[PDB]
């Protein structure tokens, strides 16, 4: 129902 | 304009022919500085099945979300007032959901294309 | 009628041993003496007859027991520690008697836990034998296991983000903390062009049981803490300080026995005005300090 | 309707908060009612006459509560209790909390006073919704208002420089949040914002009444308007422009203006003529004009 | 083919650790290390595997284990000790590994002992886990039960007899004797009216089995060892030194687990010429002395 | 076959 | 027959165990065999003469065992031998044994010289047969009659003393049997008692021969005629009166007889009436008679 | 005397009678200093009949102890020279082995009237 979105590593 | 926008509407129902192929059409009136767009204001023409259309390509390209249904095929009285002023409320309102979704705003391609 | 016969455990330290409380099932506290590594256990059987009769039996023993029961099923009962003392031969009783017991330093590996679809518990097991039904009454006690500050404490700082749209520098103080210790910490923006409405950290509890392509997690959400109400710009930094005295947690336990892990994360997230939900995941040790 | 509706439940939360507040080892629950009834600011549909007002309710529990804390310390105590108080779940009730605990150590211990204060100031960093910040940051004004470390401290470490930024400091972060009302919120409410600025500018102005009841000439003319006139001629908006600078020539003594001439005649130099310059020239001049016929 | 797998046990101190002997059934003798209560046992469990094909198990673990074991029966088999590590999860075994073991301070209440109705042995024992069929492998090893010099030792001395026709007083210097020791003693001739050929010691040892009406007492005579030869008179004195060493006897073991006694007698006799045979049997408690 | 007879305390 | 039965084995056993001393490490096989062939000597069924037969080719072959071990000790060593030799499970050789590693110790070892010595003696006391006790004492004093605790000790265990204890009381212990010998068998041999009792005389009197080879006339009188005559006239018996008053009159010196001579006239005094007075007195005197005609 | 002896014979057989109640009796002649017995010589007359009388006596008495049986009871020809001889010879070694006992002789008073 809610996007979760991983941040990722730079 | 700090702000990102769009608004958008479904009007001016137009009916067209000579007999064979008759059929109506809606203007689309977008205005809007999204950069996934290309101009401020937008005006064109589409019919019911080109949003049919529209809707199959919208969510193929996707691959995920969920798109609202179309307000329906008519069989009994497609050029009827009542009719198409039924369809055009519904339309009006099932585009105003699809161009406000943050992600087809900044990632639908298609969408930009359907307006433009 | 009602039982012949009644078992009561007492500890020969009872009134000066020191108790703690545990969390079970529907919010329920039960409260057991508390053990640690290394400790003798000692103290009476005390058994109360009840009746003007006779009790044959074929021998009256005390065990200490410490055990991991997985997923409620008596099947999957694993004894870990067993130890045994033999306080009657078979014969008869007839009026009341206590029996000494002496567990000498009893070794305890592993800390109390009441979990999902785990438990560890230590108890004291009386058993007399009986001919077609024995008369069993366990006495439950809680083990803690305590370890000192850490040689290797270093900062968790990690750079993260979404590209050409959200990049941020997150800071935690330790990567290991007690379980009455403080999460300090910071937020940088370096790169804000979502449109943030708040951020919040949180605790991740999870449990994991099984053995190799056997694994259950269990996932609980145990605080939503607040960090930053509205939108950042870039190079702005948002304060953490985070109590986890408030949230009553257990240590992290890793690999207990090859059976379970309980461990704990820091979840932090960050929610756009459309609901969109951003957020970095990273693994905290939890202790148990000792006071002096 | 909300309003009163949150006004009522700030009588019920303050009622059961002192009922509390009488016990001791209830402060902890006082907290709880405190926090549940500071949640009614958690409404932003109130106008900003009715959020001031749920303000007030919400501030005038909040004098119950800074009281009964500054009168904890003196009687027994509760250790981290600056830490323990930052575990408040809602946002906004943490941080008046954390104002409200920091004026009560300020009160019990005066050698932290200083190093309370950097720490509260640092953590003013987080609330940059103008109106809640702005609201929050005049509660700490009003509680920090009489401990600040200068030449005119109270007894706690500290010298002119910490009081001097303190203020300034306080000063560019409402400035910041003040012309950030300007725009926060929906831009089809400008002249509401304007109306919200107008209401808040006493906060900003009582960092300036504040710093004119500190540090004196030398430290007005090196560290005081330097700052001022840096954020006068960089804002570039006319509100604040006027505001600013009649509170910094009403506030400030002329004696130290006249030793500042020069830095203010640097700044009469750059108006921008499309900022509505004339009005703030014409009343300045006008000032000092009338300046000149005190005569 | 062969076993797929061998499993061996090399003890971290196997160089420098004492060995000891056990007497078993037919004379036979082997030879295991020794150990002692409280002592740490610790090392490696070596799997060779001998095929080129791969192994499958649901676990390898490594026990401690101390037992007693009655009348050769495998039912009435009872552990008094069982310390367990688990040395591998469930998986696979191609190539050769070896596992590192400690059980911390190892409790051994008992003294090793082989016998007619009953062992008490002491061994490790590794079990690797396999769908029909574990790969299990013990490795026997002896503790010993160590006693100082005794608080209260007294002699002993009784006048015994038959009625006008034989009384004695006998004395010997200890109710309490080490392995080593020596039984320095004397007989005291009161009346004789009887014609005694000759007169012997024997130690006589009783292994008892059982609980309670369940009794098997088994009897072995170690030694017999003349101390008189011919008819003494009223008023001699006849001299005892009989070596302990020279018979290689266990400690007295009384009521060990509450499942057997091992028990040791004086047994004096004098023997008629009619060949009729008068005795007086004595318990004499021995002990395993502790070196310095 | 050989009598064994118990010597008794006096 | 029965002597040649006997004696049959004995050769046998002196084969293999002549073999066995031959090989290094066959040594107890040896006194295994060695107790096998003593064995023998626990027999009761031979007559007097072939009783001593069987005692003298068994002490003979046991000199070479004796000698054997005897020259093992002084050559390296056997450790515990003499606790190795209580390890026989035939008490008769079992004492034999002891006997000899104990003689064999004595060579060896000088410092053991008391306890062992006292050792060896009190344990032989064992021995219920009169027979085969007083054999083994033959046995004991071919082996450590020449060793005992004595003048030849210089400072460690052992003096004269203790070698006139020691004979003294194997004297009491052999007077003892010797009329224990009276009593063994049925009372109807007693002439045929009286005669093995004559010949075992020489049993009673090499003590004597011992004797005289030690301490002189003052040590006589206090700790050898002294506690001989209490003996003398306490065993009330015939032949050991006659025999061994001359015995010690004979062996041991006159000039100490003479000043002992009133004892034992008042040892004469001291006998039966029922013993054969007559044939001592007359012994006595005829003694003192060649006292008068030796010219 | 030192030594404790006694010495037992069953000797001299007679048969009496006129008719009627024809019988033979055998002389016990006992020597001996036992402490259980009352004088140093006895001689006593027993037929058959009394042996088997003093067997059923002394093994109630012993209460205990084996007892060899007697020689046996003779249809036949019991007042036959050769029969009364190997009746006399059994009766002879059975009283020897009876009073030689040494348990028998020194706690059997069944015994010892039997003797006197
Ligand atoms: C029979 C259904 O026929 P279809 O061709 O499957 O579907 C028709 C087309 O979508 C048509 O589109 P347009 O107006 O663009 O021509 C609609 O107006 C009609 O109401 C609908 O029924
Ligand atoms: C038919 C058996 O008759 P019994 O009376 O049972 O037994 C008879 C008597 O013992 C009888 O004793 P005695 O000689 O003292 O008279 C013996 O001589 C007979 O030989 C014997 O047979």
């Amino acid at each position: 129902q809610p996007e979760l979105y991983l941040l990722n590593t730079m | 304009p700090p702000e990102n926008f769009l608004e958008i509407e479904v009007r001016n129902p137009q009916t067209h022919g000579v007999g064979r192929h008759m059929y109506t059409d809606y203007e689309i009136v977008c205005r809007t500085n999204i950069p996934a767009f290309k101009l401020r204001q937008s005006s064109v023409r589409r019919r019911y099945s080109d949003f049919e259309y529209f809707r199959d390509i919208l969510e193929r390209e996707s691959a995920r979300v969920t798109i609202p249904p179309l307000p329906g095929k008519v069989f009994t009285n497609r050029f009827s007032d009542e009719v198409i002023e039924n369809r055009r409320a519904g339309l009006e309102k099932f585009l105003k959901i699809v161009v406000g979704h943050p992600l087809l705003q900044t990632g639908s391609k298609v969408l930009a294309a359907f307006v433009q | 009628f009602s039982t012949p016969v009644d078992i009561d455990i007492v500890l020969a330290d009872a009134d000066k041993r020191a108790m703690v409380d545990v969390k079970l099932d529907k919010n329920r506290r039960e409260k057991v003496p508390l053990y640690m590594d290394g400790e003798s256990v000692k103290g009476c059987v005390t058994v109360r007859p009840k009746d003007g009769k006779r009790l044959e039996h074929t021998g009256i023993k005390v065990q200490f027991i410490g055990t991991i029961e997985m997923f409620f099923d008596r099947g999957n009962h694993y004894e870990f520690l067993s130890l045994v003392q033999e306080l009657a031969a078979p014969g008869e009783l007839q009026h009341p008697q206590t029996f000494d017991f002496n567990f000498k330093n009893v070794e305890k590996q592993y800390e109390s836990y009441n979990g999902i679809n785990v438990k560890l518990r230590y108890f004291v097991r009386v058993t007399v034998s009986r001919r077609m039904a024995d008369v069993i009454r366990e006495k439950d006690i809680w083990v803690y296991s305590y370890r000192i500050p850490p040689e290797l404490n270093s900062s968790i700082k990690m750079d993260v983000g979404i590209e050409d749209c959200l990049h941020i520098e997150f800071e935690y103080s330790k990567s290991k903390y007690h379980l009455k210790d403080v999460i300090v910490g910071r937020i940088y923006f370096l790169l804000v062009r979502l449109k943030i409405k708040h951020m919040e950290l949180s605790i991740i509890r999870r449990e994991t049981t099984g053995v190799a392509p056997n694994q259950y997690n269990e996932s609980e959400t145990l605080v939503r803490f607040e960090i930053m109400d509205g939108s950042p710009s870039r190079g702005e930094t948002i304060p953490i300080r985070l109590f986890l005295g408030g949230f009553d947690l257990t240590p992290t336990f890793r690999d207990v026995n090859k059976k379970f892990s309980t461990r704990y994360y820091l979840s932090l997230v960050l929610i756009d005005e459309d609901a969109r939900r951003y957020f970095k995941q990273s693994e905290i040790i939890l202790y148990r300090q000792p006071p002096e | 309707r909300l309003l009163e509706d949150a006004l009522i439940a700030v009588r019920q939360q303050t009622a059961m908060m002192r009922k509390f507040l009488d016990t001791p080892g209830k402060l902890m629950d006082a907290l709880k009612c405190c926090s549940t009834l500071v949640s009614e600011l958690r409404t932003s549909s109130l106008s900003p006459k009715q959020y001031y007002e749920l303000y007030m309710a919400v501030f005038d529990a909040l004098r119950y509560l800074s009281a009964h804390l500054r009168e904890n310390h003196p009687v027994n105590h509760l250790a981290d209790l600056y830490e323990l108080v930052q575990y408040a779940g809602n946002i906004i009730p943490r941080l008046y909390l954390m104002i409200t605990v920091g004026t009560a150590y300020m009160s019990i211990d005066g050698a932290p006073v200083k190093e309370l204060m950097k720490d509260m100031m640092d953590m003013s960093r987080g609330v940059q919704h103008p109106v809640r910040g702005l609201f929050l940051r005049y509660y700490l004004s009003g509680q920090a208002r009489d401990y600040l470390p200068t030449g005119d401290s109270d007894g706690p470490e500290g010298n002119l420089q910490d009081s001097i930024n303190f203020i300034l400091t306080n000063f560019v972060e409402m400035n910041k949040l003040w012309v950030r009302l300007q725009h926060q919120g929906h831009s089809r409410e400008r002249d509401l914002r304007t109306q919200e600025r107008r209401e808040l500018q006493l906060l900003v102005g009582s960092n300036i009444v504040r710093l004119s009841q500190l540090v004196d000439l030398p430290t007005y003319r090196d560290s005081i308007l330097g700052p001022l006139l840096e954020q006068i001629v960089q804002c570039r908006d006319i509100l604040a422009q006027e505001y600013l600078l009649e509170v910094i020539t009403q506030v400030f003594p002329d004696e130290y203006h006249l030793h500042t001439l020069d830095q203010f005649l640097g700044a009469v130099s750059r108006l921008n003529p499309h900022v509505n310059v004339k009005a703030i020239v014409i009343g300045m001049m006008n000032r000092l004009s009338d300046y000149a016929e005190r005569e």
